[PDB]
């Protein structure tokens, strides 16, 4: 086969599942979601040129213009391959992100239990910040789901260039704020 | 849905990376009616002052481009005393790809580059074309007196 001709849907997976694995749980992945209707690819299709939507929203556009929205070149409906592949990669992420769903609830849930204890002689752990061993005072959630301190954190990802324990890669914008643990 | 569902995803994207020289939102609900504000770009007559734009979202959004007017008053060869914008992308070249971040952005530069030869105040363009120092003179003067 033709080196220079391209298979965009190897390669769109490939980078679709990078994205994916890379993306926070709170953010839906740039190409698992359709340039025009914003939404999740869901009966995706892909053109010649590899960029994919959804084929209701590609259909749509079509019957304005016969050209492509993100290239502005030539596109017609029979262009439009089948690219139903990128489905697996979108359930894994909702997955994810139900998953994660689980991990705050199951973390609220006995932060209200902890809650309700009086005259403990150690603060619950829920309540304690794993770098600054205090109260947490701003609630601060990762995509694996551990609570920090909103600056407890962000001075110590400040002092060691965005890496924490367990030595990882970790920057203050990969975290969302997260009082509902203490609601 | 589709363009109220695409809105409020608009606008959560300019909850993390929000425009650099701009400054997105609505107005109240509404979702349909926004107002933005962007920056005059350095080294352009309209540096140094904060211009505001109206948006209105069509119902059958994205497939429509959405309709963009300055509410401050600016002077330049491709906006008129109405605050409509002559943009090729806010007309025939608009894309359903295209978001209000990147329109913003298209605005921004096309303050930093006119396009005299796409006139809607044809006298500004004219001055712009026989006479820049004139040109600037006056359009950073305007910004002193309607740009915040």
């Amino acid at each position: 086969r033709n080196p220079f001709d391209i298979d965009h849907k190897s390669k769109y997976l490939r980078e679709a599942a990078l994205e994916a694995n890379l993306s926070h749980p709170e953010t839906t992945p740039t190409m698992l979601t359709c340039p025009i209707d914003s939404g999740f690819l869901k009966d995706p299709v892909i053109t010649p040129e590899g960029f994919v939507y959804n084929k209701s929203s590609i259909l749509k556009w079509l019957e304005t213009k016969k050209e492509d929205p993100q290239s502005r070149k030539p596109l017609t409906a029979k262009d439009l391959q089948p690219f139903p592949e990128l489905l697996i990669i979108v359930n894994r992420f909702v997955e994810t992100q139900t998953n994660y769903e689980k991990l705050k609830n199951r973390l609220v849930q006995n932060a209200r239990v902890a809650a309700r204890q009086k005259e403990y002689t150690e603060i619950p752990d829920i309540f304690l910040c794993p770098i600054s061993k205090t109260l947490i005072k701003t609630p601060v959630i990762t995509a694996q789901g551990k609570v920090y301190d909103q600056e407890a954190l962000s001075n110590f990802l400040i002092a060691t260039g965005n890496k924490d324990e367990t030595g990882k890669k970790l920057s203050i914008d990969d975290v969302v704020v997260f009082d509902e643990l203490y609601q | 849905g589709m363009a109220l569902k695409r809105i409020h995803k608009e606008l959560n994207d300019l909850a993390r990376d929000p425009p650099a020289q701009c400054s997105a939102g609505p107005v109240g609900d509404d979702m349909f009616h926004w107002q933005a504000t962007i920056m005059g770009p350095n080294d352009s007559p309209y540096q140094g002052g904060v211009f505001f734009l109206t948006i209105h979202f069509p119902t059958d959004y994205p497939f429509k481009p959405p309709k963009v007017a300055f509410t401050t008053r600016i002077y330049h060869p491709n906006i008129n005393s109405n605050g409509s914008i002559s943009l090729d992308i806010l007309r025939s070249q608009w894309s359903p790809a295209l978001t209000i971040s990147k329109v913003l952005l298209s605005i921004c530069s096309l303050l930093c580059d006119p396009n005299p030869d796409d006139p809607l105040v044809p006298e500004i363009a004219r001055i712009y074309k026989t006479d820049r120092e004139k040109y600037n003179r006056i359009a950073r003067e305007w910004t002193q007196k309607y740009a915040m």
